RNA sequence: UAAGUUGGGCACUCUAAGUUGACUGCCGGUGACAAACCGGAGGAAGGUGGGGAUGACGUCAAAUCAUCAUGCCCCUUAUGAUUUGGGCUACACACGUGCUACAAUGGACAAUACAAAGGGCAGCGAAACCGCGAGGUCAAGCAAAUCCCAUAAAGUUGUUCUCAGUUCGGAUUGUAGUCUGCAACUCGACUACAUGAAGCUGGAAUCGCUAGUAAUCGUAGAUCAGCAUGCUACGGUGAAUACGU
């Protein structure tokens, strides 16, 4: 058979999504997504690739993750899938792009400077 | 506290084994502050160096609860107008 | 003063640590590194001189 | 300056969940308002048997209001229509923040009191609503003229 | 894993210099033999020193320093003693740090 | 009274109401429960007769009782009697280590009367 | 195979090096055609892309002679020197900074998953053993992508609790103990038992903050015989609003 292969990246985490065809049947590191996100049920929104690109789907999945909370590696899923579903044809990349879900966050944490101590909390100042 | 075990600066016994094992003194100077009691340094007079003037404090029997390292503070009254 | 603190600080002592590790050149005693055994003023004013490695700075 | 909106959720399907679970998170914790909210899904059909949805989206009209005041200047305030952002970010700061007001020990019962009472037009909610809309729109003479 | 090999260490404080230096010894080091490894990266450890730019007081100000400190890493399959004398025959400039190792 | 020492609240749950003995806490309790082997079952004291009276003679296993208040009454007395700076600390909300009297007033002395002597 | 631990592999991740890219720059409109504004595509990233470093002439006769250097002035058998002990830590009170609380989004017990960054040679302390515990024996590996620090915690699932000054809180005090240091009395830190404080969201006034922010959880380090609620960085979860001037 053949599958397909693209990383997920987001949020200090690091996702090697691999792509095989399938019925749909998910599990990160050998474990299924409700083994491995609390609670959640946002999960549907890691099939948004699913409703709006190879509608309606699916694909079986595998892949390998580590880094970061469950958030933002949850959603290191969604790039390595619609890059993915590029791999396979670019066709859908036009219903993908009025969507997004590819353009890997760039946004993350922000160092410090002085003001911010054990937790993130800017100072006072002196009054009366 | 201790590691196992109790002790002395062994300068004091020395002192008072002679002071002791023959008649006592009403009297003694120290500085007695890396020691402590324990029953040969009982009834004899100790004076801890309270930071101006020793002062003469006989033990007593009783002192297992209160000990040789300090009995009249450097604060000496108070430091402050009111009291407890 | 200062200066008979440093030869206090340099002779043999009674046991391990009544030391203290202060500045070899500045005579001050307070925040002082073990690395270098430079002072807090010190290190910077020679380490914007380019003396000692290295890179200094802001990529953190 | 825009919205940045948040998705969907589907539990149970609509988006005004989606709006009021992040306002329930106090200090960051979205697992327990998530619970919380969607047994009080539960328990508002269990009791008054009904659609969640029913009992949710007519109280949330019912707590909403829909004219509203400001001031600026003496002490004049301009009535105000309410856009309809603003119009459930009320409905749903004011749900919450009574909800709280009721006392009673458990998370959900307050709330299926709640927005079922105000569902039924009672409620400190909807009290809320009558107070606005009282000042407002009987004070109107004097502030109107403008924008 | 077993086999016979060389394999060193360097460390200094710039890439530019490191990189040419690798360049030179792994030259050398199929110069004289063969089976040469790369010269494969390392995470490249760090420090920091914060200070007050102060003398005596105003601690809200701070400052920073660092100190890079590269490190790399080669191998070598298959010794022989002319290839030792690529090890201990350049390392120039020296501001390097080598270990020579088996 | 009534299941041991004096005041128990009744129809209570044991891991709680076995606390208010003067002498015993949270934890050795528990201990005294793994002697006799009871337990609550449920938030409601059940303990009918027949496990009351090994707890009831278990019980006396410790000090438990008023005896620790005199206990505790002999030994700040004597620490004062004897010579003692540290009842004179034992008056000042300092133990014979140190807490750093300045705003310690409030744990002991109920900070009235406030009266300040600035500058 | 306990296990990437090893055969094999460097595809991917990664590691650090070289280079491509974002520049009104391409299109459309507007606009003195111009600058520039607005929108459209593309791309991972559009109008300084986020951030850092960087701080004009000068001001406050601002701060420092106690980092240091130094003019002037002054001390000198002491305004210089060594040592033991002591204090810099007092306590009617106020002020400011910060911590934990005033409990059901909560408390106790049990199971259970996801990090990042940084340090260790006379220092990291693995396994196993004893002990309720801090800790103790013991010694393997470790100058480090190797091994140790080092379980991450919040969370998620469960049992119980059902509104009380409460299994709320965790101050103070007594006892029994652990380590460091010679010695923990002023004045260390720590565990175990018992105690079981004030307090049930805060008046007048008032501060912070526009998105990875606030709010919030824990981790590492420096200084270091022992001692950080503070400082610095590190990530984890992660929002509402921005009508308008």
């Amino acid at each position: 058979q053949v599958e397909y292969r693209g990383t997920g990246r987001r949020k200090n985490s690091v996702a090697r999504v691999r792509l095989v065809p399938g019925e749909g049947n998910i599990t990160v590191n050998n474990r299924d997504v409700r083994e491995y996100l609390p609670f959640e049920s946002l999960i549907l929104d890691l099939n948004q690739p699913f409703d709006v690109t190879e509608t309606k789907g699916n694909y079986d999945v595998l892949v390998n993750v580590h880094g970061g909370g469950f958030t933002g590696q949850a959603q290191a899923i969604r790039h390595g899938i619609a890059r993915a579903l590029l791999e396979a044809d670019p066709e859908y990349r036009g219903s993908l792009k009025r969507a997004g879900l590819l353009t890997r966050d760039p946004r993350m944490k922000e160092r410090k400077k002085p003001g911010l101590k054990a937790a993130r909390r800017s100072p006072q100042f002196s009054k009366r | 506290s201790i590691k196992k075990g109790p002790f002395v600066d062994e300068h004091l016994m020395k002192k008072v084994e002679a002071q002791e094992g023959s008649e006592k003194k009403q009297v003694i100077k120290t500085w007695s502050r890396r020691s402590t009691i324990f029953p040969n340094f009982i009834g004899h007079t100790f004076a801890v160096y309270d930071g101006r003037k020793h002062v003469p404090v006989y033990v007593t029997e009783d002192m297992v609860g209160h000990k040789l390292g300090e009995f009249a503070p450097t604060r000496t009254f108070k430091g402050h107008v009111a009291d407890d | 003063a200062k200066t008979s603190m440093v030869a206090k600080q340099q002779k043999k002592q009674k046991y391990a640590v009544r030391e203290y590790t202060r500045c070899e050149r500045c005579g001050r005693p307070h925040s002082v590194y073990r690395k270098f055994k430079l002072c807090r003023i010190c290190f910077r004013e020679l380490a914007y001189k380019g003396q000692i490695p290295g890179v200094r700075k802001a990529s953190w | 300056v825009p919205k940045r909106d948040v998705l969907p959720d589907p539990i149970h399907n609509s988006k005004l969940v989606t709006k009021l679970i992040n306002k329930i998170m106090l200090d960051g914790k979205r697992g327990t308002a998530q619970r919380i909210l969607y047994s009080a899904f539960d328990l508002v059909e269990q009791r008054s048997g009904r659609d969640a949805l029913e009992v949710f989206e007519e109280a949330i009209n019912n707590i909403m209001p829909v004219l509203e005041v400001k001031a600026r200047r003496s002490n004049y305030q301009v009535p105000v229509e309410v856009r309809p952002e603003r119009r459930t970010t009320l409905g749903l700061r004011w749900l919450v923040n009574y909800a709280r007001l009721r006392g009673e020990k458990t998370m959900e019962d307050r709330l299926a009191n709640e927005i079922l009472d105000a569902a039924n037009n009672t409620g400190g909610a909807v009290k809320k609503r009558e107070d606005t809309h009282k000042m407002a729109e009987a004070n109107k003479a004097f502030a109107h003229y403008r924008w | 894993m077993a086999k016979q090999k060389i394999r060193i260490r360097l460390k200094a404080y710039d890439h530019r210099v490191i990189d040419q230096s690798a360049e030179k010894i792994v030259e050398t080091a199929k110069r004289s033999g063969a089976d040469v490894s790369g010269p494969i990266p390392l995470p490249t450890e760090k420090s920091v020193y914060t200070i007050i730019r102060a003398v005596h007081m105003y601690k809200d100000s701070r400052e920073q320093f660092e100190q890079r400190t590269h490190k790399r890493l080669i191998d070598i399959v298959n010794p022989t003693p002319k290839t030792v004398d690529a090890l201990m025959g350049l390392n120039l400039p020296s501001g390097v740090d080598i270990e020579i190792k088996l | 009274a009534r299941i041991a020492g004096v005041d128990i609240p009744r129809e209570k749950r044991v891991v709680i109401s076995l606390t208010y003995i003067y002498g015993i806490g949270t934890s050795t309790a528990q201990k005294i429960l793994e002697e006799a082997n009871v337990s609550a079952d449920t938030r409601v004291k059940d303990l009918t007769d027949d496990e009351l009276g090994r707890i009831r003679e278990v019980v006396d296993g410790y000090k438990v009782e008023g005896d620790l208040r005199r206990e505790t009454n002999l030994n700040i007395k004597r620490l004062m009697e004897i010579s003692s700076y540290r009842g004179i600390r034992h008056r000042r909300g300092l133990p014979v280590r140190g807490q750093k009297t300045k705003n310690n007033a409030r744990t002991r002395k109920g900070p009235v009367k406030t009266v300040a002597n600035k500058k």
